[PDB]
């Protein structure tokens, strides 16, 4: 039950970072750490419940990649001829 | 299968292997006649200014490493068709099969595409 | 058990504080990986095998290279230039970090579960009829998932 | 079997268009996804299961709903790239996955499948399409892991990912809440409703209008699947109506004051959640759907890029028919008899009441009273005199398209009782 | 005089309308387009729900 604990600690680092973070690129590792301990409390759960959650963090590690890859692609279309990816340089859009 | 024991034994050649290497460090690092130089702890290439000021690297690089994790990806789903394979017979043959084909379409469009750029 | 496990969640926690605080992003993807090495050994200690190997394999092997592939082509280690610094936000951010554990602890504390199950190591020998079968479905999504996402990322970089 | 159909003409049209013209693979996902919402007609009635994939009801009708507002979008969509037609398409596959499982990983690999694309289609280029673009991905990838711990949760709670389950207490209560998270999010619910203005005014009108329906009818369609408890059900409409109402009246763009009125509007959804009838919502999302591809197809035709509200007005000297389904719809939105938009709304606030939740309904009611403002700051400003405003008065295929989504909504408002007696198994 | 405070009433309504335009706005300049800003909302508002929840 520590490990599922441990979980919720790394969502809640995640979360610190994704709050603190200033770049794109650390706010993404942040969430990656975030879907990994979301990967620890399945692969728990699914030691509990029959390994089913182990099929579903594979799945997860999938979903990673693919968000990962798009991210980049995405990061590096705004930001290649732009300077430092700080997203407090774009403040157009106001309420 | 496997016992844990052999897991542990992994542990300890990762610790000797580490062990040693930090110690042929020691070796190289304790033993030298230590006189540094300015023009010595320069970069490189004849004043200075080897590469220097230089744009950004190209990108072909995120496109290989990209190609590299999704495919990787399609490598680790295949992995346990590949062991437990006979015992899902032709139905299990045919999904991998579509499986597969899916992802070496996208490879045939980034192909089609190219990456010359 | 509980003296490696320390050890673990000791070295988790200690690369999550580091990929989370230190401003080298060099130095917290380092850390993140040795992150999902010692959580890969966790795994191992769960009873779940191959998905550690493949999470050392894809994850530190193949997704945060790409992260360092990119972070090496656009340097982009000296973060705090631009700042808008919004320094009430990095103590305050720890509040919130801390209340999206506190509840989650909630949810768990005085929690008791049956962790007992004969998983017999998460070998892919027993994972392969269930990812071809029950899971072969959520299978093809994910694989034209994939193939959706190469096609996204080429129209969307693809210079012309 | 219409998955089928969506993968195989998205994956076909994948390579055939290096050797097809963008015109030709935009007229072959027109069929395409002609021939798909044809076989959700030739299926009404025909529940077919094979694994997690699980059709009915809701399934049916927001898979048919997302498939209008897809064929509507396409046909304004003419760009040289092919692309942008193949993430429609595969858009579409996404969001159906999305409404016809319970498999709760499923759901997170079908939102994954769906806001691929949706982030990329909003890149006209403009700087501000950036800013959108970044704002979306980080904020829905966010949502995305909050979504994935609370199924994680919902596994520690009983033995299978598949809703259905009998749920525990507090565990499964947090679990539905980190589920509940991402998926209003899709669904524009507050107080996670910032991403909507700011991503519903840089992006492209059209790719808004996609949005506008597809979007938020695929993210009903998998809200329902969920057992929301009604006080936190009382939160998010509460919240999302009054900020929504209030932060829409201070807007002076067109987009993003209608990305507010869709939090409202959501808002306004949500209600039927407390009974879940999934048939007077499947009602009022082909009703919303309908009247919003109609107006951002207008706005298309006025400006991609941006539109500000001194734009929509003169529309009647300009075009005569296009101002009086503007002035239709936006009564609708406002949900005013006789308009379909009333039968709606009358249908999911009587599921609320009926759920006995009073001062959350009655201040909706009082709040969308308040909607009036802009709803007619917009409605009858079609007859204003036209100020500089660049206008493209569009193609047949649009004023026709218009006319019949107009037409429609004025016909359901007037008499229900033709199809809303067939929303369930369908007689 | 009576006529004079009528005006007022509807002066007074006229209020009304401008307290709810005025709270709009006040509500409205909670979105800055600081992309932290949203993700500290959007976090504060879910714990919030959590909370309730119980």
């Amino acid at each position: 039950m520590s490990y599922l604990l441990t979980s919720a600690l790394l969502f809640a680092l995640g979360v610190y970072g994704v709050l603190t973070r200033r770049t794109a690129i650390l706010v993404f590792l942040s969430i990656e750490l975030m879907l990994n301990a979301a990967n620890l409390s399945l692969v728990g759960f699914a030691r509990a419940y029959g390994l089913d959650g182990q099929v579903a963090a594979l799945m997860v590690i999938a979903v990673a990649a693919a968000e990962v890859a798009v991210g980049l692609g995405l990061i590096v279309a705004i930001f290649r001829h732009r300077e430092s990816t700080a997203v407090d340089d774009l403040s157009e859009l106001r309420g | 299968m496997a016992p844990i024991q052999e897991y542990v034994g992994t542990l300890i050649y990762v610790g000797v292997a580490l062990f040693i290497g930090v110690a042929a460090l020691l070796v190289g690092a304790l033993l030298g006649p230590k006189k540094p130089g300015r023009a010595k702890l320069m970069p490189y290439e004849s004043g200075n200014d080897p590469a220097g000021e230089v744009k950004r690297f190209p990108v072909h690089f995120y496109v290989v490493a990209m190609l590299f994790i999704l495919f990787d990806v399609e490598v680790a789903f295949l992995w346990p068709y590949a062991v437990s394979a006979g015992g899902l017979g032709l139905y299990g043959f045919l999904g991998v099969l579509a499986f597969t084909l899916l992802l070496f379409v996208g490879f045939l469009y980034e192909w089609w595409k190219g990456v010359m750029r | 058990m509980s003296l490696l496990e320390g050890l673990a969640l000791f070295l988790l926690l200690l690369s999550g504080v580091l990929v989370v605080t230190l401003r080298n992003a060099i130095h917290a993807a380092l850390a993140l990986i040795l992150n999902f090495l010692v959580l890969a050994g966790v795994y191992v200690a769960l009873d779940a095998r191959f998905l550690g190997f493949i999470q050392v394999i894809v994850y530190a092997g193949a997704i945060v290279v790409l992260f360092l592939f990119v972070i090496m082509l656009l340097f982009a280690a000296q973060g705090e230039i631009g700042f808008d610094p919004l320094v009430r936000s990095r103590p305050l951010a720890a509040l919130l970090a801390l209340g999206v554990a506190g509840i989650l602890a909630a949810g768990l504390w005085g929690l008791d579960l049956a962790f007992t199950q004969d998983l017999k190591g998460g070998l892919p020998q027993a994972l392969g009829p269930l990812l071809y079968g029950d899971w072969l479905f959520v299978l093809l999504a994910v694989g034209f998932l994939l193939m959706a996402a190469t096609v996204v990322a080429v129209a969307l970089v693809e210079p012309g | 079997m219409t998955l089928a159909i969506l993968a195989v003409f998205s994956v076909a049209l994948t390579l055939l268009g290096f050797v097809l013209p963008p015109q030709g693979v935009k007229r072959a996902t027109l069929l395409g996804l002609a021939l798909a919402l044809a076989s959700l007609l030739l299926t009404w009635g025909k529940p077919f299961a094979f694994g997690p994939y699980a059709v009915d009801g809701v399934s049916q009708v927001f898979t048919l709903l997302a498939l209008l507002g897809a064929l509507w979008t396409v046909g304004l969509v003419r760009s040289g790239r092919f692309e942008f037609y193949l993430l429609v398409l595969y858009a579409a596959l996404g969001m159906h996955l999305l409404a016809s499982t319970r498999h709760l990983l499923l759901m997170l690999v079908a939102l994954e499948a769906l806001s691929l694309p949706l982030y990329a289609l909003a890149t006209w280029r403009r700087g501000q399409g950036l800013e959108a673009a970044l704002k979306y991905f980080l904020l829905g990838a966010l949502a995305a892991a909050f979504f994935l711990y609370g199924a994680a949760l919902f596994y520690g709670a009983t033995g299978s990912l598949v809703l259905g389950a009998p749920g525990e207490g507090p565990l499964y209560a947090l679990a539905l809440g980190l589920l509940l998270v991402g998926l209003g999010f899709k669904a524009a619910l507050a107080p996670f409703h910032f991403w909507t203005p700011d991503v519903y005014q840089g992006s492209p009108t059209p790719v808004v209008l996609f949005m506008a329906t597809s979007v938020k009818a695929a993210a009903f369609a998998a809200l329902l699947r969920v057992a929301a408890p009604p006080e936190a059900l009382a939160l998010l409409v509460a919240l999302s109506v009054v900020v929504g109402n209030l932060a829409a009246l201070a807007q002076k763009e067109a987009k993003r004051l209608l990305a507010y009125s869709s939090i409202a509007h959501a808002g306004y959804m949500a209600l039927a959640l407390y009974t879940g009838n999934a048939q007077a919502l499947g009602f009022y999302l082909l009703t919303y759907v309908l009247a919003t591809g109609l107006a951002f197809a207008v706005l298309s035709q006025i400006s991609p890029d941006r539109v500000p509200l001194e734009a929509l007005r003169g529309l009647y000297r300009k075009d005569p028919l296009l101002g009086l389904a503007f002035l239709v719809a936006m009564l609708s939105l406002l949900g005013l008899p006789p308009l379909a938009g009333f039968w709606g709304k009358y249908l999911a606030f009587a599921e609320a009441a009926r759920a006995g939740a009073w001062g959350v309904l009655v201040l909706a009611l009082v709040t969308s009273a308040v909607s009036a403002y802009y709803y007619l700051g917009l409605g009858l400003a079609v007859f204003a005199r036209p100020e500089e405003t660049p206008f493209r008065p569009g193609p047949p295929w649009a004023r026709a398209a218009v006319v019949a989504a107009g037409v429609l909504l004025l016909a359901l408002g007037l008499l229900p009782g033709l199809v809303l007696p067939a929303l369930a198994a369908g007689g | 005089a009576l006529f004079y405070g009528d005006r007022g009433l509807l002066s007074g309504y006229f209020g009304l309308g401008g307290a709810a335009r005025s709270l709009g706005q006040g509500l409205a300049r909670l979105q800055t387009g600081y992309l932290r800003v949203y993700a500290l909302l959007f976090v504060l508002g879910a714990l919030l729900l959590l909370g309730v929840m119980r």
